[PDB]
């Protein structure tokens, strides 16, 4: 089987830029007759994939005289000469010279903006789900860049690794940041047998961690 | 004018069957190939089967067995026909038309959202989220609103009924355990709130839910 590999997985940009994406295959994808079946498509954000070139080099007809195709062996690259906000989604990479046919795993054209950090919120549980039984801390790190981002929870002092589930928003097109959500969810009970629920977060901008947190019961 | 037009997605159970059809127009399946590739929640995109101008078929052994092609070429309807359906199988579905030997997928339908879940039609619970006495010491003020535990997918949240709009952020839903769980957050000054009123309103169509959170300070 022929493995496409893409990267960046996340290519920053600023309007006007000549970018190049790159995709790697696990080894060479020439057809018995000869041709090289290496796509590039576009999906922009609540579209289907649309296709920009085939066959390594060749732009579909329509697509804009800025996309173009060039690679060879198992190296493969996709060019946007002058970048445009039109062109802010995410490309794909496929290989159909062999079967099973193989998609890259795709790179995401963003905008760059000046570093920000995160703006941090820890809310306990709500009276109603404690009244229901249950207890989720929910805790916001807003508006903050680059996307890449880390939180810890620690319970009691301690790190709370286990339970956690954590939601992304797409690049804000605004203010071009990117804000997550990180919900440790327990239960009652559990969240009574602790006191101080603490949300931390490591961005490229603090080093030493955001940190948030209160106590179930002062303040 | 060429057009693909993907039916049959939806609800069905692990180890279910499920039929997927796509019309097309514009075009003869004698004179191209098509194909069925998936986007899952991931975004990932994987190429499901195929079936040339021809006739000839092509499956990755993923799908091979599990998953069958054909075409009704006079009334110009591709098919795939779904089983032995597993939760890596929920995507959205795309029948495309590909020029033989030149360019695989050359244009997509925009597809059929098919979900394999054992998960019941389940109302969201929604929880009014207010901020600690600690992060309420500034100009700004950011409130949440969880929304958990639903099913299926979407559920429409708003602040203010859409009274308010800007510095909000609705995170993606996550599966919690077969059921979604989401949460929006809403940054306004000190002196909107709770100065003046912040309410959450998350409907859900499937279980025909429309409730309404109001965010109160928290303290005795
Ligand atoms: C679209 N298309 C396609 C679509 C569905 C099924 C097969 C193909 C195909 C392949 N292999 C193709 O043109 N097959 C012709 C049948 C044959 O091998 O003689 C092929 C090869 C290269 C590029 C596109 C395609």
């Amino acid at each position: 089987d022929v493995l496409m590999t893409q990267t960046p997985l996340s290519l920053p940009v600023s309007l006007g830029d000549q970018v190049s994406i790159f995709c790697t295959s696990s080894q060479t994808i020439v057809h018995t007759n000869g041709n090289t079946y290496l796509e590039w498509y576009l999906q922009k954000p609540g579209q289907s994939p649309k296709l920009l070139i085939y066959k390594v080099s060749n732009r579909f007809s329509g697509v804009p005289d800025r996309f173009s195709g060039s690679g060879s062996g198992t190296d493969f690259t996709l060019k946007i000469s002058r970048v445009e906000t039109e062109d802010l989604g995410i490309y794909y990479c496929f290989q159909g010279s062999h079967f099973p046919l193989a998609f890259g795993a795709g790179t995401k054209l963003e905008l760059k903006r000046a570093d920000a950090a995160p703006t941090v919120s820890i809310f306990p549980p709500s009276s109603e789900q404690l009244t229901s039984g249950g207890a989720s801390v929910v805790c916001f790190l807003n508006n903050f860049y680059p996307k890449d981002i880390n939180v810890k929870w620690k319970i009691d002092g301690s790190e709370r690794q286990n339970g956690v589930l954590n939601s992304w928003t797409d690049q804000d097109s605004k203010d071009s940041t990117y804000s997550m959500s990180s919900t440790l969810t327990l239960t009652k009970d559990e969240y009574e047998r602790h006191n101080s629920y603490t949300c931390e977060a490591t961005h490229k901008t603090s080093t030493s961690p955001i940190v948030k947190s209160f106590n179930r019961n002062e303040c | 004018e060429v057009k693909l037009v993907e039916s049959g997605g939806g609800l069905v159970k692990p180890g279910g069957s499920l039929k997927l059809s796509c019309a097309a127009s514009g075009f003869s399946f004698r004179n191209y190939g098509m194909s069925w590739v998936r986007q899952t929640p991931e975004k990932r995109l994987e190429w499901v089967a195929s079936i040339s101008y021809g006739g000839l078929i092509y499956y990755p052994d993923s799908i091979k067995g599990r998953f069958t092609i054909s075409r009704d070429i006079a009334q110009n309807i591709l098919y795939l026909q779904m089983s032995s359906l597993r939760s890596e199988d929920t995507a959205m579905y795309h029948c495309i038309r590909g020029d033989s030997f030149l360019v695989w997928f050359t244009f997509w339908g925009q597809g059929t959202l098919v979900t394999v879940s054992a998960a019941k039609t389940t109302a969201p619970s929604v929880y009014p989220l207010a901020p600690v006495c600690g992060d309420t010491t500034g100009s700004s003020v950011t409130l949440g609103c969880l929304v958990k535990g639903y099913f299926p997918e979407p559920v429409t949240l708003t602040w203010n009924s859409g009274s308010l709009s800007s510095g909000v952020h609705t995170f993606p839903a996550v599966l919690q355990s077969d059921l979604y769980t989401l949460s929006s957050s809403v940054t306004v000054t000190s002196s909107t709130w709770p100065s003046q009123s912040i309410t959450c309103n998350v409907a859900h169509p499937a279980s025909s839910t429309q409730v309404d959170k109001k965010i109160e300070p928290r303290g005795p």
